[PDB]
RNA sequence: AUUAACGAGAUUCCCACUGUCCCUAUCUACUAUCUAGCGAAACCACAGCCAAGGGAACGGGCUUGGCAGAAUCAGCGGGGAA
RNA sequence: CGUGAGCCCGGGUCGAACGGCCUCUAGUGCAGAUCUUGGUGGUAGUAGCAAAUACUUCAAUGAGAACUUGAAGGACCGAAG
RNA sequence: GAGACCGAUAGCGCACAAGUAGAGUGAUCGAAAGAUGAAAAGCACUUUGAAAAGAGGGUUAAAUAGCACGUGAAAUUGUUGA
C-alpha cells in the first residue's frame, strides 16, 4: 500500500508536520482506506494515527552557566572575545 | 515467421522466436555462443549459475578492454563476464521452447540447442549532452534471439588380370 | 536441524581500517557473513533490535565485541521450502567479555 | 654538451627484466668449482627467515678505530630444521651443456615430499611413487642398483634431492620445499656412496656449515606490486607546478630513435625478484635442544634465541638456527637458500673469527626493555595477577 | 621637482616561517581498477617492427639486410613529420 | 560471346508490364569536388555514469524492490535554511 | 484543354492534418512524411508466460504480403557450410 496521502492528510488535520505523524504499521490495510479528512480524524480518535511528541531540547545547561556567571564563574580573560565596549559600552555606563 | 535454419523440420523440434528485446546485442551474442550445441538441461543450469556468478560467459569477439577472471579457465580464455540481463532473457526463451516441446510430445530429456543466433534490431533514440553545447546520440542496441531445440585403359586392365593370375 | 547458539563476535578485527560512513553498514554484512560460516545458511535475517544495537553509536562507532544469538530455523513455504534460514538476535548483556559459545 | 649538467644513470641495467620471479623458492644458479681433493660434502641448505635482532661483540681489526671496542650490529635469524635426503641425481657433460641422465629415489617418502607433487592433495588418491617402490623390492632392488651403476660410470656431477621439515616450523604450510644439492668433493664413486648412505637420513645444518663461514643467501625479495617510476628507479621528483603528475620521468626519449628504449625508466613491478646476496658471515649455529641458545660466556643467562613474546609474525624457534650478519633478501616465513661461497676470502674482515658477547632477546613488538620474563618480574615487583 | 596617507601596481633586501629544496617518505577520501546495468565522441586512403641506401634532400610500404609464432589486460607518453 | 564499354543464357525471389531494329530527341554514363541527402561501421561494450558528509533492519505490495510504502535506528539542511 | 515535361533526394517549400510541426524577442526561417491485400478476409481457439510475446492452429492465390505491411540492393551484422 501507499500512504503518502495519508500522512499529508493527517498532518493537516492534526496541525503538525508530516515528520510527527505516526501510522500504525500493523493497521496499514485499514489506514489505506482513509481517503478523506473525515475518515482521517476518525482514525485519530480511534488511535491508529498518533501525533509524535516534539524532540526534547533542554536548556538547563544554559541555565547552569548563567547561574555560574551570576556568581562570578566563567568570566576571566580567557572567556572574553569582544572588546569591553562591545561587552558593556561606556555610552550605556555614562547614560 | 521464418527462422534462419530452414533445414530443421518443424515437426520434431521446438522453437522460440523472441524479438525487439532491449538487451545488449554484444552481451547476448556471447551468451548464446556458449549455449550453442549444449544439452537443454546443461544449458539451463549454466545460465542459472551465470546469474549467481558461479560460472562465467567467455567473451571472445566483443571483448575489447574488458577484464580477466579465473572462471574463464573452463573455456580456455582470459576474459570472462556475467551478463545477467542477457542470461535472464535467454532463460525465458529456453523455458518457452521447452514448453513447446512438451506440448508437441517431444522428449525433453534428450533435447539439444542446435540452432541459436542473435540479430541486431532497430536502435532506439536518446540524447546525451556534451561540453560546449553539443549533443550526441545515446543509442540502445536491442536484438532478436531465435532458438531451435532438437536431439581404366587396356594396359591397366591387362595388368590387373596378370596380377590376379600371378598372385597366389 | 533446528539449533540455537549464543555467539560472541570480535567485531573490532573486522572493522579495522574500514572507511567511516561504511563501518555500520559493513557490520551488518559481516554479521551475515558470520552467521553463514557458523550455521551454513545463506539466508540470514537480522532482528531489528540488533540493527539498533549496531547503529547505537552512529556509523563510525561499533562495539568491539557483540554477543548475538544465532538461531537456525526451518523455512516453511516462502521461496525454497526445504531451505533453512538463520535468524540473528541480540543478547542484552553489558559484559560481552569472557564468554564462550553457548548452545541455547 | 647538449645535456647541460650530466649525472649518473638511475638504476642498474644488470637486474633487468624487473619482473616477478618465475619461482617462490630461491634457486642456486651456480655451485662452487668442486675441487677433487677435498672430502665429499654438501654445498647448500634451506631454512626459513624468522626475523632480525641485534648483538654486541668485541671487534678485532688491527689498524681500525674500533680495534678492541664493542660494536652493536644487526643479525638475521634463519630457522633450519634438519633436512632429509630422498634422492640422487646424476649429470653428464654434453656439448650442449649439462644433462640429467637418471634420478634415483629412496623408498618411504614422507607426505611432506609427496604433497609437492600435487595441487589438490586433499582429494587425491596419493598414488605418487606407489608403483616406484616395487623397484626397491623386486629382484632385490636390481633396478636401483643398475641406476646407481649408471651414475658412477657416466655422470660427472652428482646431486642429492633435499627435503625440508616444514612441519617442525610454526607455518601453516604443509608442502615441503624440495631441492637439489651438489655433492662437491672427491671422486664420482665417492659422491654416490655418500649420497646413497644419506637416503632417508636427516642432515643437520651443523655438518654443512661452520661457525665462522662466509656464505651466500638466495631468496626472493619482498613484493611491492605495481609501483611508479620514483619507487622502482629512484628518479628525481618533478616540481610541484607540474600539470599531469609529479612522480614521472619528463623525457622518455628523443625524437630519434623513434622508439621508447629499454634503458628508460617505466612504471611496473617492483620487488619479488630473485636475488643472490653474497658475503654473509655466520655468527652462531644454535641447537634446537639447548635451553641457552642465546647465552654467551659473558651473559650467562639461560635464555633462548626467541625474543620476548615470540618473533613478530613468525613464532618461536624450536629447531636449529643460523645467525647470519646483516640483512638478507626476503620476508619472514619465506623459505631461503643458503649456499657456500664461490669466492676465495683473503681480507682480514672475511677471515675474522667472531665471538659473540651479548644477544638481544627483548620484544620486537614494541620498545621492549626486559630480556627475559624473570627480569621483568624483579623490576616490576608484583602485579594484580 | 618633491611628497604624508592610500595600492589584489612593479622592484630589492632583512626578520619570522615553512617539503620550495637537500631527498624523499607516509596517511585519508574520491577516482583510476574488477563486477551488474547503461553507454557515447574526436579520428579513420590502406594499414601499423627496425637499420642503411636512394628518393620531393628525415619511409609503414621501395631495395639490401636484420628478422618474424595465436589471443590479450593495466600503464605510458618516443613515433604516426598524431 | 566481345580487345573493351557491354550483351546473352541457366538457377532462386517477384507480380504487370517490357524489348530488338531505323531515324528524332535530351535534365544521357561518376571514385573523388573539407561535394549534397539518407543510412551504416571500426573505435567499443570503450571513455565514462566520482561536487552538494549516509545510510541500515524488519514487514507489506508486487513476476520482479538499493533508489515504492509503514515502523525502527543513524544522519543532514541548522531561520541570509 | 493540352504536353516528345517531372515522376516521391524528381516536380512548387507542400502528391500526406504544409506555410504544418519546429526555431528565433522579433523582422523572419521552415522541414520530414506516398504504395498490405481483389476483398480486412487485419489471425477465432488451445497451450507456455506476470506481460510484451512465443508455439500450434486458422484467413489468403501468396504472410517469401501481419498494419515495423508492393518488390526489398549495398554499406554493416548473426548462424551454418567451405
Ligand atoms: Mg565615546
Ligand atoms: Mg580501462
Ligand atoms: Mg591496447
Ligand atoms: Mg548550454
Ligand atoms: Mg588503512
Ligand atoms: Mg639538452
Ligand atoms: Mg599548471
Ligand atoms: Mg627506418
Ligand atoms: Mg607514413
Ligand atoms: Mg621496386
Ligand atoms: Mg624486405
Ligand atoms: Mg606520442
Ligand atoms: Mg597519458
Ligand atoms: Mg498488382
Ligand atoms: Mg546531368
Ligand atoms: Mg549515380
Ligand atoms: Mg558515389
Ligand atoms: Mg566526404
Ligand atoms: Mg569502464
Ligand atoms: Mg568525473
Ligand atoms: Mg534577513
Ligand atoms: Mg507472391
Ligand atoms: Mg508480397
Ligand atoms: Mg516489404
Ligand atoms: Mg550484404
Amino acid at each position: 500500500v501507499n500512504l503518502r496521502t495519508q500522512k499529508r492528510l493527517a498532518s493537516s488535520v492534526l496541525g503538525v508536520g508530516q515528520r510527527k505523524i505516526w501510522l500504525d504499521p500493523n493497521e496499514v490495510s485499514e489506514i489505506s482506506n482513509a481517503n478523506s479528512r473525515q475518515t482521517i480524524r476518525k482514525l485519530v480518535a480511534d488511535g491508529l494515527i498518533i501525533k509524535k511528541p516534539v524532540t526534547m531540547h533542554s536548556r538547563s545547561r544554559a541555565r547552569e552557566l548563567n547561574l555560574a556567571r551570576r556568581i562570578g564563574r566563567h568570566r576571566g580573560f580567557g572567556k572574553r572575545k569582544g572588546t569591553a565596549d562591545a561587552r558593556m559600552p561606556e555610552q550605556v555606563l555614562w547614560m | 515467421v521464418r527462422y534462419a535454419a530452414t533445414e530443421i523440420a518443424p515437426a520434431k523440434s521446438a522453437r522460440s522466436r523472441g524479438s525487439y528485446l532491449r538487451v545488449s546485442f554484444k552481451n547476448t551474442r556471447e551468451t548464446a555462443q556458449a549455449i550453442n550445441g549444449w544439452k537443454l538441461q546443461r544449458a539451463q543450469k549454466f545460465l542459472e549459475n551465470v546469474l549467481e556468478k558461479k560460472e562465467a560467459v567467455p567473451m571472445r569477439r566483443y571483448a575489447g578492454g574488458t577484464g580477466r577472471a579465473a572462471q574463464g579457465k573452463q573455456f580456455g580464455v582470459s576474459r570472462a563476464r556475467w551478463p545477467a540481463k542477457s542470461a535472464e532473457f535467454l532463460l525465458g526463451l529456453l523455458k518457452n521452447a521447452e514448453a513447446n516441446a512438451d506440448a508437441k510430445g517431444l522428449d525433453t530429456g534428450n533435447l539439444v540447442v542446435k540452432h541459436i543466433q542473435v540479430n541486431q534490431a532497430p536502435k532506439q533514440r536518446r540524447r546525451t549532452y556534451r561540453a560546449h553545447g553539443r549533443i550526441n546520440p545515446y543509442m540502445s542496441n536491442p536484438c532478436h534471439i531465435e532458438l531451435i531445440l532438437t536431439e581404366l585403359s587396356s594396359r591397366q586392365r591387362g595388368a590387373r588380370v596378370r596380377r590376379a593370375i600371378t598372385a597366389a | 536441524d533446528v539449533v540455537a547458539r549464543e555467539y560472541t563476535i570480535h567485531m573490532h578485527k573486522r572493522m579495522h581500517g574500514v572507511t567511516f560512513k561504511k563501518r555500520a553498514p559493513r557490520a551488518i554484512k559481516e554479521i551475515k557473513e558470520f552467521a553463514y560460516k557458523a550455521m551454513g545458511t545463506t539466508d540470514v535475517r537480522i532482528d531489528p533490535q540488533l540493527n539498533k544495537k549496531v547503529w547505537e553509536q552512529g556509523v563510525k562507532g561499533v562495539a568491539y565485541r557483540l554477543r548475538v544469538r544465532i538461531s537456525r530455523r526451518r523455512n516453511d513455504e516462502e521461496g525454497a521450502k526445504e531451505k533453512l534460514y538463520s535468524y540473528v538476535q541480540a543478547v542484552n548483556v553489558k559484559n560481552p567479555k569472557g564468554l564462550h559459545t553457548v548452545v541455547v | 654538451s647538449h645535456r647541460k649538467y650530466e649525472a649518473p644513470r638511475h638504476g642498474s641495467l644488470a637486474y633487468l627484466p624487473r619482473k616477478r620471479a618465475a619461482r617462490h623458492r630461491g634457486k642456486v644458479k651456480s655451485f662452487p668449482k668442486d675441487d677433487a681433493k677435498k672430502p665429499v660434502h654438501l654445498t647448500a641448505a634451506m631454512g626459513y627467515k624468522a626475523g632480525m635482532t641485534t648483538i654486541v661483540r668485541d671487534l678485532d681489526r688491527p689498524g681500525a678505530k674500533a680495534h678492541k671496542k664493542e660494536v652493536v650490529e644487526a643479525v638475521t635469524i634463519i630457522d633450519t630444521p634438519p633436512m632429509i635426503v630422498v634422492g640422487l641425481v646424476g649429470y653428464i657433460e654434453t656439448p650442449r651443456g649439462l644433462r640429467s641422465l637418471t634420478t634415483v629415489w629412496a623408498e618411504h617418502l614422507s607426505d611432506e615430499v609427496k604433497r609437492r607433487f600435487y595441487k589438490n592433495w586433499y582429494k587425491s588418491k596419493k598414488k605418487a611413487f606407489t608403483k616406484y617402490v616395487k623397484k626397491h623390492s623386486d629382484n632385490n632392488g636390481a633396478a636401483i642398483t643398475r641406476e646407481l651403476e649408471r651414475i658412477k660410470k657416466y655422470c660427472t656431477v652428482v646431486r642429492v634431492l633435499a627435503h625440508t621439515q616444514i612441519r617442525k616450523t610454526p607455518l601453516k604450510q604443509k608442502k615441503a620445499h624440495l631441492m637439489e644439492i651438489q655433492i662437491n668433493g672427491g671422486s664420482v664413486a665417492d659422491k654416490v656412496e655418500f649420497g646413497h648412505g644419506l637416503f632417508e637420513k636427516p642432515v643437520s645444518i651443523d655438518s654443512i656449515f661452520e661457525k665462522d663461514e662466509v656464505i651466500d643467501v638466495i631468496a626472493v625479495t619482498k613484493g611491492h606490486g605495481f609501483t611508479g617510476v620514483t619507487a622502482r628507479w629512484g628518479t628525481k621528483k618533478l616540481p610541484r607546478k607540474t600539470h599531469k603528475g609529479l612522480r614521472k620521468v619528463a623525457c622518455i626519449g628523443a625524437w630519434h630513435p623513434s622508439h621508447v628504449q629499454w634503458t628508460v625508466a617505466r612504471a611496473g613491478q617492483a620487488g619479488y625478484h630473485h636475488r643472490t646476496s653474497v658475503n654473509h658471515k655466520i655468527y652462531r649455529i644454535g641447537k634446537g635442544d639447548a635451553e641457552d641458545s642465546a647465552a654467551t660466556e659473558v651473559d650467562v643467562t639461560k635464555k633462548k634465541i626467541t625474543p620476548m613474546g615470540g618473533f613478530v609474525r613468525y613464532g618461536e624457534i624450536n629447531n636449529d638456527f643460523v645467525m647470519v650478519k646483516g640483512s638478507v633478501p626476503g620476508v619472514k616465513k619465506r623459505v631461503m637458500t643458503l649456499r657456500k661461497s664461490m669466492f676465495v676470502h683473503t681480507s682480514r674482515k672475511a677471515l675474522e673469527k667472531v665471538e659473540l658477547k651479548w644477544i638481544d632477546t627483548s620484544s620486537e613488538f614494541g620498545h621492549g626493555a626486559f630480556q627475559t620474563p624473570a627480569e621483568k618480574k624483579q623490576f616490576q615487583g608484583t602485579l594484580k595477577k
